[PDB]
RNA sequence: GUCCAGCGUCGCUGGAC
């Protein structure tokens, strides 16, 4: 059983028999090593940065000094002097081996005699080290080269420094009597341009039986640094004239054949020993792991309480990230687990030594820290932002945008999926998600905020610029970055009169006014206008629906103002308004905010009744609102995917909701009932239908706050013409709820803090914008009865809803002006047909 | 999808999603492969646009407008006992832009795999049996054009 | 509470008066090093904003001046000051040997003679000349054959395990020695910004790795990791050959290269400063928190001469 | 290497805040020494542009930089920024 | 940031071309005048409180003095952004 | 089969009967 203890040092030199992720390996080399020497002799432990490899070293080491060898002190050519040849070092390691051996003896009769030996072989090696310290040859040792030997009788003459070590190796093995001497070299991955020499040395000294090397690194290194070494045997005269395709071609297959060649010859494949990771040794998911792996979360937590590696991690990212259990939450605890060790487990020794800490809460805020800390080196090449004072909303909504610019995925990048092939992509995802979750966590009007401004640039710009090459590429980039200025915005209402801009200059097909969720309305009264049809003013609306209606207006100027009802200056109000509670005033200055107090100039790349109390009841209300936000609100946990999905729904509801109703304008749309005729109202009705219907499917599969998912079994699909696919889901959802003793507050808080919004429920019943036939008003009486539950309070009298469904009266809740609106482009001059 | 030669980055990315998405080196069951292989070969239709393909044709769900004669829909139900057991050992159904049933001979060839394998007793034969013949849905490809609306509406 | 009185007798510039701002973090570190010390021990304190980096650094020197475990403490070391070719293994080394110095000096006050006075005092100038002679073997370009014998000489006593020079060891004994002269627990080293000489942070990056690795060590470095950053990567491409860069360079092997870089850098980083040793100054927004929210402690400010405490006002 | 043993000769005399041979604090008690016997608060030290040649104002930024930190030493410099800074 | 600096020499003369000469550095002809802290440089988020400080000393208890803050602080710049940009 | 409804560029698909 392996268990690791986090408020421990963590460190190869703290690490004992019972805390070691590899202990199957290291029995596995120590018998093979024991078995070479009992019947080239090289092993070679590969394993990539930071996976442990001191670590398993040490191990290997000391399991040995507990078939007798004897183990040299462990030796890293980092460390040494930068022109220390090896064979001074590892001779220098013998001698004081074999002398603290021989103080043991005492007085000795006859093992004086091998003293002298011993001295004599140090002083010969010493006589004939100048080969490797001369940089000229000198010819006046060649009379001490032919030098006779009247000792051992060298059967090759001259100094021939690797007959003479295999000679001092085998004095050696008898005075300590063993069979076997083990040479450690560590690895040189900090500095390999003296790794050269290491494997220099092994290839031309450490030959002999009686020696055997375990070497230490990751391949890939070493075949950079060798194949770098076979590119000067080449004259570069010739490299620099040879310069041609052909002959660089197989050239560089001459150089790849010898550098193979050269790692065979060095270490041969069958000893060849990788180093497992993580995910490997706990297996996947619920298959059965070759060993299991338990941590101490607790301090002082006792052996028989420890939780495994992959739910110590699970437990983290599914509370960190605010993600609920699954497949997609099982997606980054898989990905977390390929990083090495060493970064892995500096990852939890902050989270669990922090979280206890503050225990002695915000969890989010504990892996933020965690992340970005390990993680920076990341950060850095990615380009993002790394000032920790300035975190807040506006540089998280710029971080999205310059995180999918290089992802290069523009229809679904912002979830926030780790799924990139490169590296700093990918640990770039699992930090920014933990930044959402964070900053968005216990708050609706952050949670807005995101929707409409990180998710809705990244849409928006994918659409309606890129269409107009890398030097066009950024100067639309920086063009758009700055026109629209985000990561320096005001308000979410100042950001979508913005977004009006955008989307208007773009022309579409017939020229119709009708665009992405806005209806360009009329300015200029025109003549010979068939039904009712007049100009769009906003003096009929008594109360909350002037109100409501001034939250939808946005005018652009461009050689002639113009005046849109787009559905995400809603998104803004309900954003502006439920910042804060803290004065009455706040709630009538985001009404007129930029009803007629600024002018948004064309975008550069184009290519061309008392009259004092009138809102004293709507503000009453939305003040009565923002009390039950104030609570409700504050159990809230929304997620990077959260807001991810329902900004995907409600994108691509609103363009099917756009192409539908372009050609179902006519002239008796006016009184709209039957499906195949619309107007400006139905047009509008469906804009804030498909935002509350996106928010009530996602948020039921994918919020954190619900275990299990309630809308259960069939097709989800979106209410483009009728209503009938809203209110479908509502029924089924209300009989679960009801029957598992539950409420639509607990399961549903985005949902049900939308629906019971004073601004939106104008919109939700315009007065010619409500289907009627004799199957429709089954659904809509239905649809209308459910509303009203929810909230608590109906909306309408018996009175005013038999006027809606019905063929004069003051609506203090209604829009009774829409209808009869003029769209620009809108030229009336065709019928309904009839069926 | 991806020329060999033009590039060779997106021709080796094309042979990543490809040993991933059918579970090549996982092998979770032999009829997980034969549902794979419908939604590859279903995602290019010929110049005609008939329903036949490789080893499969394409059968209605819902019924056309009209029938000139005795055609009609599949109703499974029509089946006695053993041929409505090799026919649901046939039948299977891919979530695209909408849903689509096929008829492939991999199937069949799939469901003698994962019976021949059982060495057991009638007990197990049992249950065996019933988890050949079940309704079994597969997303389509990454590299086809309809992933994300059958992501939504699946 | 905490108050400050803008009218200090004196009239102080910046007011510092007493309890500073960030009292709270001083003892939560402090702390945090007496836990450690009873391998790697790096902490790195972030200064930016133009904070008073060197400040707080200073308010822990002093405070450890004051132990129950009595680590002491170095002075400063400023790498961007030192003559350019001195290593910076002398600077602590000399640091060290003064700080010492005069503890035993000051021993001929409590005692004119003792047995211990006598022999401590040669027994560290043998450490010292020891280190000496090994110290050739780092400035020097090309080895001789005559330090090969220096290697296999061999000393009975200091129990050198690991036989050779093994400059590592040699200042671990040293350390060891010093440590149990003056009677403490640890030696603590501070290491200053480098941001006006960019280039001295790589010859403290190499210290810190290979010298100073001991159990009767801690360490305590501040700066900022965007040019720390930088060291470490420029250093990566200077050991690839330099012929390979101009042979190989087909587009596709630049980013083999580009991407093994960063890997070398960031398994770098993480090993000399660990995430959960990193520690970051708080700012005045996070510590007295958002208007309606109550936040960390709280903060009062005095606006009169002669103002009582119970009338001052809070800081936002 | 030699000069090692050549220092760690600590002195008490001027009761140097830290050891070493470090010239800052030596030239610092040289300036203190002067100021006694001249009888004088302070002394100014007035240096001159670098227009002509400006590869020598190097040298001049790191000896003030360096050398010159105490109050009894004021420096006035002369020269252009829109030089120094390149 | 290159804003006027002296210590003296305030009026109406220095300020208009100080807050043209700001708001040309930050790029933000549409509602920049209203000299707010919210820029991506330190020293301009400085800047920012300095330079609306200065608008409430100079043209307070006087009519003319608003008046020409009116048009020439702010009214060149929304000028400019219209007509001469384009 | 009828009716409503939803995807795709007439075809396909869902629900009620
Ligand atoms: N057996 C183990 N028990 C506990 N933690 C371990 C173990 N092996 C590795 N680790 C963790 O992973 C890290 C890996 O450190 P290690 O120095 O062994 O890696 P390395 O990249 O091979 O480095 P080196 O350059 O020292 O060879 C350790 O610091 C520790 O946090």
């Amino acid at each position: 059983k392996i268990i690791i203890n986090l408020f421990a040092p963590n460190l190869p030199g703290s690490t004992k028999e019972d805390d070691l992720i590899q202990k199957s390996l290291r029995d596995q080399l120590v018998e093979s090593i024991r078995n070479s020497i009992a019947y080239r002799n090289v092993f070679f432990v590969d394993g990539t940065r930071g996976a442990g490899k001191t670590t398993f070293i040490n191990s290997v080491v000391k399991s040995l000094n507990s078939v007798n060898i004897k183990c040299l002190p462990t030796i890293d050519p980092t460390k040494l002097p930068r022109h220390e040849p090896i064979l001074v070092t590892v001779t220098a390691r013998l001698n004081k081996m074999v002398s603290d051996k021989l103080k043991g003896y005492w007085a000795s009769n006859d093992y004086r005699k091998q003293k002298e030996q011993w001295q004599n072989h140090l002083a010969q090696l010493q006589r004939g080290l100048h080969l490797l310290t001369d940089k000229e040859y000198k010819p006046e040792y060649f009379s001490d080269a032919l030098k006779l030997d009247a000792q051992l009788d060298y059967s090759i003459g001259g100094q021939d420094l690797s007959e003479i070590f295999e000679e001092l190796v085998k004095r050696a093995c008898e005075i300590l009597d063993c069979k076997a001497i083990l040479i450690t070299f560590d690895d040189i991955d900090t500095q390999f341009d003296a790794g050269w020499d290491v494997l220099e040395s092994i290839r031309k000294f450490f030959n002999s039986r009686k020696l055997v090397v375990v070497a230490t690194g990751d391949l890939r290194l070493y075949s950079q640094l060798i194949r770098g070494k076979q590119y000067e045997n080449y004259s570069k005269t010739l490299l620099e004239q040879e310069k041609e395709s052909v002959r660089l071609a197989e050239r560089g297959y001459m150089v790849e054949h010898l550098e193979q060649q050269y790692l065979l010859k060095l270490f041969p494949v069958q000893k060849r020993i990788q180093l497992k990771t993580m995910l490997q040794l706990v297996g996947e998911k619920g298959k059965a792991g070759k060993e299991e792996i338990k941590v101490k979360t607790e301090p002082g937590m006792q052996d028989i309480d420890a939780i495994d590696v992959r739910q110590a991690i699970g437990d983290a990212v599914r509370e960190g990230l605010n993600l609920r259990e699954g497949s997609d939450a099982d997606m980054y605890v898989n990905e977390l687990l390929k990083q090495p060790v060493r970064l892995l487990m500096q990852v939890l020794q902050d989270f669990y030594t922090k979280k206890y800490h503050a225990t002695s809460l915000s969890v989010p805020n504990l892996l933020r820290n965690a992340l970005y800390g390990s993680m920076l080196s990341s950060i850095y090449r990615a380009g993002l932002n790394y000032e920790q004072h300035r975190f807040g909303m506006d540089s998280l909504c710029k971080d999205i945008f310059t995180y999918v610019k290089q992802d290069r995925d523009f229809n679904t990048g912002f979830y926030l999926r780790p799924q990139s092939e490169s590296e700093a992509l990918r640990n770039c995802s699992i930090y920014l998600a933990s930044q959402v979750s964070e900053n968005c966590q216990g708050s609706l009007s952050k949670f807005l905020q995101m929707l409409l401004v990180g998710c809705g640039s990244v849409s928006i710009f994918n659409q309606f610029v890129t269409e107009l090459d890398r030097e066009k590429f950024e100067q639309l980039i920086s063009e758009y970055v700055a026109y629209m200025s985000v990561g320096r915005i005001e308000s979410a209402s100042h950001w979508a009169n913005r977004c009006c801009a955008v989307v208007a200059n773009s022309p579409n097909d017939e020229k119709i006014g009708v665009f992405l969720g806005m209806v360009q309305l009329n300015r200029k009264s025109r003549q010979h206008m068939p039904g009712g049809y007049k100009k769009f003013n906003i003096d009929t609306e008594n109360g909350l629906a002037k109100a409501a209606m001034a939250s939808s207006l946005s005018t652009v100027a461009s050689n002639n103002l113009m005046d849109f009802c787009s559905v995400f200056n809603l998104i803004g109000a309900i954003a502006d308004i439920s910042a804060c509670r803290c004065e009455r005033s706040a709630i009538t200055n985001a009404f007129n905010k930029v009803i007629a107090q600024t002018t948004c100039i064309v975008p550069p790349w184009s290519e061309a009744q008392d009259d004092a109390t009138e809102f004293s009841d709507a503000i009453t209300k939305v003040e009565q609102w923002l009390k039950n936000v104030n609570e409700i609100e504050i159990g809230i946990r929304p997620s990077a995917l959260l807001i991810g999905k329902v900004w995907s729904r409600f994108y691509f509801n609103l363009n099917n909701v756009a192409d539908q109703h372009k050609t179902r304008l006519y002239r008796n749309a006016e009184h709209g009932r039957m499906a195949s005729q619309s107007n400006a109202a139905k047009i509008m009705r469906f804009n804030v239908l498909a935002f509350l219907h996106a928010v009530l499917v996602e948020e039921s599969l994918y919020h954190s706050v619900s275990d299990r998912e309630y809308i259960g079994e069939g097709l989800r699909l979106n209410p483009v013409t009728s209503v009938d696919e809203f209110e479908k889901k509502i029924k089924i959802i209300g009989e679960k709820l009801k029957a598992d003793n539950k409420t639509w507050k607990n399961t549903h808080p985005l949902f049900f803090l939308l629906i019971s919004c004073p601004i939106l429920h104008p919109f939700i019943f315009p007065v010619g914008g409500i289907n009627c036939s004799v199957k429709a008003l089954n659904k809509e009486t239905s649809f209308n009865k459910l509303i009203d539950e929810i909230v608590g309070d109906k909306l309408l009298s018996d009175e005013e809803w038999d006027y809606l469904t019905k063929n004069q009266q003051i609506f203090q809740n209604t829009i009774t002006s829409l209808n009869s609106s003029t769209i620009v482009g809108a030229s009336y001059d065709k019928d309904t047909p009839a069926r | 999808l991806a020329r060999a030669e033009n590039d060779r980055e997106k021709f080796e990315q094309l042979i990543s999603e490809y040993v991933a998405y059918m579970s090549v080196g996982r092998i979770e069951s032999a009829s997980h492969w034969a549902n794979r292989c419908c939604a590859v070969v279903a995602n290019s239709p010929n110049d005609e646009k008939i329903g036949v393909f490789l080893g499969m044709v394409q059968l209605n769900r819902k019924s056309r407008q009209h029938m000139p004669g005795g055609y009609k829909k599949f109703n499974i139900d029509t089946e006695n006992g053993l041929a409505k057991a090799a026919m649901a050992s046939s039948l299977s159904t891919v979530a695209s832009n909408n849903l689509m049933d096929f008829c492939s001979v991999f199937n069949l060839i799939g469901a003698i795999a994962d019976i021949s394998a059982c060495r057991c007793e009638r007990s197990a034969i049992t249950n065996a049996f019933n988890k050949v013949i079940a309704q079994t849905t597969c997303i389509v490809p990454p590299w086809s054009e309809a992933a994300v609306r059958a992501e939504m509406k699946g | 509470k905490i108050i400050i009185n803008l009218f200090a007798p004196n009239l102080p510039g910046s007011t510092k008066e007493d309890d500073l701002i960030q009292k709270s973090l001083r003892d939560q570190l402090v702390e945090s090093i007496r836990n450690s010390i009873a391998g790697r021990n790096v902490f790195f304190v972030d200064g930016t904003r133009g904070a008073g980096k060197t400040t707080f650094i200073n308010s822990v020197v002093k405070s450890l001046n004051s132990d129950q475990d009595d680590v002491k403490v170095n002075i400063k070391c400023l790498p961007t000051i030192d003559p350019t070719k001195l290593p910076r293994h002398e600077p602590i080394l000399v640091t060290v040997t003064a700080r010492l110095n005069k503890m035993v000096s000051d021993k001929l006050k409590g005692y004119w003679a003792s047995n211990d006075y006598r022999k401590q005092k040669e027994q560290w100038q043998n450490h010292l000349a020891q280190l000496q002679r090994g110290l050739h073997l780092l400035t020097d370009k090309e080895y001789k054959p005559e330090y090969f014998s220096d290697a296999l000489k061999l000393d009975a006593q200091l129990d050198y395990s690991i036989g050779g020079q093994d400059l590592s060891e040699i200042f671990e004994e040293l350390v060891k020695r010093a440590c149990e002269i003056l009677d403490c627990k640890a030696i603590l080293i501070t290491f200053d910004d480098i941001d006006t000489q960019f280039d001295a942070g790589w010859d403290v990056l190499e210290s810190i790795r290979k010298f100073f690795n001991s159990r009767k060590l801690v360490v305590v470095a501040t700066g900022d990791l965007r040019l720390y950053s930088q060291l470490i990567r420029g250093k990566q491409y200077e050991n690839y050959s330099k012929t390979l860069l101009e042979q190989e360079k087909e587009s596709v092997r630049l980013a083999e290269r580009g991407y093994m870089v960063e890997h070398l850098e960031q398994q770098y980083l993480l090993k000399l400063f660990p995430v959960q040793k990193r520690i970051q100054l708080k700012t005045m927004l996070q510590l007295v928190g958002e208007k309606g929210k109550a936040g960390k402690e709280e903060i009062k400010v005095k606006t009169e001469p002669g103002m009582q405490d119970i009338d001052a006002i809070d800081v936002r």
